[PDB]
RNA sequence: AAACUUUCAACAACGGAUCUCUUGGUUCUCGCAUCGAUGAAGAACGCAGCGAAAUGCGAUACGUAAUGUGAAUUGCAGAAUUCCGUGAAUCAUCGAAUCUUUGAACGCACAUUGCGCCCCUUGGUAUUCCAGGGGGCAUGCCUGUUUGAGCGUCAU
RNA sequence: UGUACAACGGGGUAUUGUAAGCAGUAGAGUAGCCUUGUUGUUACGAUCUGCUGAGAUUAAGCCUUUGUUGUCUGAUUUGU
RNA sequence: CUAUCUAGCGAAACCACAGCCAAGGGAACGGGCUUGGCAGAAUCAGCGGGGAAAGAAGACCCUGUUGAGCUUGACUCUAGU
RNA sequence: CGUGGAGGUCAGUGACGAAGCCUAGACCGUAAGGUCGGGUCGAACGGCCUCUAGUGCAGAUCUUGGUGGUAGUAGCAAAUAUUCAAAUGAGAACUUUGAAGACUGAAGUGGGGAAAGGUUCCACGUCAACAGCAGUUGGACGUGGGUUAGUCGAUCCUAAGAGAUGGGGAAGCUCCGUUUCAAAGGCCUGAUUUUAUGCAGGCCACCAUCGAAAGGGAAUCCGGUUAAGAUUCCGGAACCUGGAUAUGGAUUCUUCACGGUAACGUAACUGAAUGUGGAGACGUCGGCGCGAGCCCUGGGAGGAGUUAUCUUUUCUUCUUAACAGCUUAUCACCCCGGAAUUGGUUUAUCCGGAGAUGGGGUCUUAUGGCUGGAAGAGGCCAGCACCUUUGCUGGCUCCGGUGCGCUUGUGACGGCCCGUGAAAAUCCACAGGAAGGAAUAGUUUUCAUGCCAGGUCGUACUGAUAACCGCAGCAGGUCUCCAAGGUGAACAGCCUCUAGUUGAUAGAAUAAUGUAGAUAAGGGAAGUCGGCAAAAUAGAUCCGUAACUUCGGGAUAAGGAUUGGCUCUAAGGGUCGGGUCGAUCAACUUAGAACUGGUACGGACAAGGGGAAUCUGACUGUCUAAUUAAAACAUAGCAUUGCGAUGGUCAGAAAGUGAUGUUGACGCAAU
RNA sequence: AUAUUGGCGAGAGACCGAUAGCGAACAAGUACAGUGAUGGAAAGAUGAAAAGAACUUUGAAAAGAGAGUGAAAAAGUACGU
């Protein structure tokens, strides 16, 4: 995940199983405060749910991870 | 064969998961479970099954409320706070 | 840009390494022990058919 | 099978997730009868029946 | 690269799960499925077809322009041009006969 | 003659009898009357700093609040004198709350994590479109309110 | 440490059936030349002829050798 | 290819104790008893006389005051019509 | 005599060792049994008078547990087959790599998938157990990573069918039935914002719902990328739906286009209730045509291989997506015209005064061509550098041909039927003419362009001589797609290329008896119940073929001959000048003649034995899954019986209930 | 007043004492089989205290032999006798 951080421009996070691509959208635009264009889903097979986002150039996933705190 | 040959010819289920025991039962071509017809509103029991009378009755699982009637009673069914 | 291991996890709960393989060899011999009494005590009825034909009239 | 459901997906994550042995240190209580994890399960042995 | 595959999950060759294979840029054979021919449009009358009418699938009828639907006609879409020819003949000899009977 | 076979003893092995034990049963007796549409019993899933279970519990998730006790939990790590105190604790007590998805199971359906409708609200240029949040929509029956029907029927 | 033994090689005997390669003025007949020919001549052309009773194989449970090369003290037990 | 010999791996059926014969008698056909003949460790491959060889509380026959499937104008009743 | 427990008692024994257990050590007792010593061991146990029982085992094809002899034995023997060196490691017949040899041989030991399984996928570490030998290996063990969708599917529709409501039955759990004998319902203008309705203003009489990851269906492609994912990701290029909405263009001041004889056309070009029509929407076989992909093949640009000799040689790369614009056809249709001396016409016999032939045109756009996409991607080759990152540079990536070829798709036709070969959602159009609208104005959102969004769940892997079921890592069983070359009629068999595997416990030896496969002198069924088994015959071409017959067959009847290789001849087609002969392209088929050989030649593979008669069943077909495949069953055909619906036969516990019956005696039912 | 093999809380037994007694003294209606109804187990004890064998040495490693803990390894998790 974190090669596709820095290769592309994007985030990989668990998510509760109850959301829908679209509170996931807002979530990040609120509380990371950057613009994603595009989240894909799925689930794992220990029953939790991933999110690739992806966000806007202009904002970069290296920038944001490191404000983080995992890089 | 009526063996170990048509023994091969065994890949679909008659049967499958209940949503009121949770255990493979829900005949599908019909729909109902056969340890607890589920679109009926009473469990399947019978008087003869008294094992099957153990495996599923009260006291088998959390008695998520029910465990705390005898507690309840005892205080006199109070109310409130509790004190200083 | 890694830090972490079940090693290192296990480490702070009590199993070091060689502790830990001397806890899986008795683990997996208790565990071998029952398979072979589980085995002894099946061998008489397992071999048990119901309808057995036997192919022989003359 | 591939083309599955999610109540069968959701049973085999926690058969997974059950798919472990015994952590050491529950060996190491005070009061310990549990020497390893009997109700183990592979896909070799014993299939479940969902 | 011969010896194609589906690239669905119907693997049983119904109507819906056709193919025809491509050669790519790569150079490879690949299976494109295709979807399922169109029928003409048919006379209301005479039952036969029309003329000036695509051959569309049903739904793909809404993306298109009037004119690929339609004839510059009375019965145009619906009706062969002679059936109207029949339909106009009919109407007027009839209505004149009832005057020659009124008069 | 030795090997071999047999018998007895010692020691060692296989095996788990006997002896001793026992937070378990069984039976008798005494007392009490306490499930659920304010959503039961039961089921599925999930929850711990490191747990697969059993026990507990529900996104406030081996638990919160309150009351009493008055310094532990302890497998390890972590906490630490808040320890002459509104305060430790897998403590006890329990009267306040939470109580996922379900289930008589209640919007429709359910081999689907499927499809709707109403009200309030927010955002997107939006009474109509999409999405988010909150609250409702079952059937039979009763008492009552409201509306309406029937040349059944009265007076005018 | 020898008329020793073996691995090879050689010779005999035997079986098969006349090798690869080369040559040919053989070779139905077709295509090229020029005299138009009792083989005129050149190219292909299964095949045929000569070298060629050749070549191949030959003890693995055949015979022979007097050539080449090499080998020849490891272990156990046994007493009137 | 096996069988056979070897390295490794490695079961089962069956089993009162067992395992040389003849005649005698005997539950009337003995591996054991009685009288005789005889008799020498340990054994390998085969074999198919024998062990009234093993498999299966005979299946045929009979008895049972045990049953069942089936038939009929058997006895007693019955749905229906 | 003895055992488990109870009441009394010995002020009983005992951690200085109770109970228990071993003891060819001792004593007593007829005996059941009791006592003692030794060793072992570690916490409770006894004698006596009495009470009380779940009280004493050699047995029961006894119950449970455990262990033996046989036995280091039977035996680990189908699936063509393994070998050398090295690396690793404690250790290698079995791991890895390389070299060799060989197999599956495209109806596969390949590449994917449906059910099913459930993480078996991938990596790192590892060998106690599993892999019936081994193991450093692994579908095992341990830890972890891993499945990205507006377009694929589910979701939506309905089939056979299931199933509530209202109702009716039933003691009742529950049953009938599915639009029925129900007051079964929303939806739009005025009323212009009170939007509650006065009217409106009328619209069938509907009326649950579930049900197909193979039917119906809104929309997607290329390249690249990962340890393991991808039509999902990255990049590029597109489309559909639902919504918003603004300009451009079109149309209109005579409000809702114009042309064309016509079939019809176009960038567009109001159209409500209602009604109608179409698509969705359909069998199977046969041959003919067209296309795609593959196969075959020529020239050329590059690379590799052989080369004692020959080979302008053998192998190999030379590709072009969805989507979009322009054009493109069999059928069908329109205009002019008016046919017998009847013509046109297909492989196939239909078509024409209901207007053929002919001349000129219209449409459908499967499909094909050109261009955009798209060469910048991908591929082939050469060249320069580097563990930075793995890069950089250059060049070529072209033009053709052929066919009863293969698979597949598709069209126009034909045959077959006492068989005539799903529905619904959904979409569109048409008839009708409601209502509405204008001048910088209104309609245009079916013209072009522009803006936004497109949810939920599945998505890894095998799909089987190791991932499913069969007690198992079983020679069994289980749906389907793609499919190369040669031989040859052939997807047969045999060999091979791509791809994959080279796994199945091994070594040595070669006795009997066996399993499987072959041969046999002379005779030739004497064997045997019996020609069981095996053999012989076997393909193609030509000749020749009986009785009997339902006249269709019998029939490959029987019975004969030929078959190779090489050199040749001939006929069979299309182009272009000659036929009111010529150069040229491209064919695989047929016939014939010579020559030739150890008389061989369907040379391996493949591949019918034949005939005369009887019994029986007409035929094809069906059954006893696992002892009987048969003369039995069925069959068409023949006949009989009941029944005219208030009905025949059958059902149900009953019902305002049901099958035949979406029926009606050329029928249904029963024999 | 009576009933009460169920539930909640209490007290006891001339009862069974881990093949017994509830099927279950233990993570038992568990594992596991079967399509399903249903069927349905086994398995208790180191020692007072883990002091659970530091260290040496052979071994590829398991393990071994010495040492050591312990009252006792004739208690070494395969552990009461
Ligand atoms: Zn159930
Ligand atoms: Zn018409």
């Amino acid at each position: 995940a974190m090669k596709k951080v820095e290769d592309g421009n994007i985030l990989v996070f668990q998510v509760s199983m109850k959301a829908n691509k679209y509170q996931i959208k807002k979530a990040v635009k609120e509380l990371y405060e950057v613009d994603v264009l595009k989240v894909n889903t799925l689930v794992r097979p220990n029953g939790t749910k991933k999110a690739y986002v992806r966000l806007t150039a202009d904002y970069d996933a290296l920038d944001i991870a490191n404000r983080i705190g995992y890089i | 064969g009526k063996g170990t040959p048509s023994f091969g010819k065994r890949h679909n289920k008659s049967h499958t998961l209940c949503n009121r025991c949770g255990r493979r039962s829900f005949h599908v071509q019909k729909k109902t479970c056969s340890s607890c017809g589920y679109p009926a509103a009473k469990t399947r029991s019978y008087n003869w099954g008294a094992k099957a009378k153990r495996r599923h009755t009260t006291g088998t699982g959390r008695m998520r409320y029910l465990k705390h009637v005898s507690r309840r009673f005892k205080n006199g069914f109070q109310t409130g706070s509790a004190s200083k | 840009r890694r830090t972490i291991t079940a090693a290192d996890r296990r480490m702070v709960s009590g199993v070091t390494e060689k502790q830990y393989k001397k806890g899986m060899k008795k683990m997996q011999q208790l565990e071998k022990n029952a398979i072979n009494t589980q085995i002894r005590r099946e061998i008489k009825r397992v071999n048990f058919q119901t309808h057995y034909r036997d192919e022989l009239l003359q | 099978a591939a083309q599955k459901s999610f109540r069968i997906k959701q049973k085999m994550a926690k058969a997974k997730k059950q798919n472990r042995p015994l952590p050491q240190w529950i060996r190491l209580r005070t009061n310990n009868t549990i020497r390893y994890n009997a109700k183990r399960r592979n896909w070799r042995r014993t299939k479940m029946n969902i | 690269a011969q010896r194609v595959t589906f690239r669905r999950r119907n693997p049983y060759n119904t109507r819906s799960n056709k193919i025809k294979v491509v050669k790519t840029p790569g150079g490879i054979l690949r299976a494109q499925h295709v979807k399922k021919l169109a029928t003409r449009p048919k006379c209301g009358d005479c039952g036969s077809a029309l003329q000036g009418i695509s051959t569309l699938r049903p739904r793909q009828y809404a993306t298109v322009s009037k004119t690929h639907k339609t004839v510059s006609r009375a019965y145009g879409g619906s009706r062969c041009a002679n059936c109207v020819k029949e339909r106009i003949i009919r109407a007027f000899l009839i209505e004149e006969q009832k005057i020659v009977k009124k008069v």
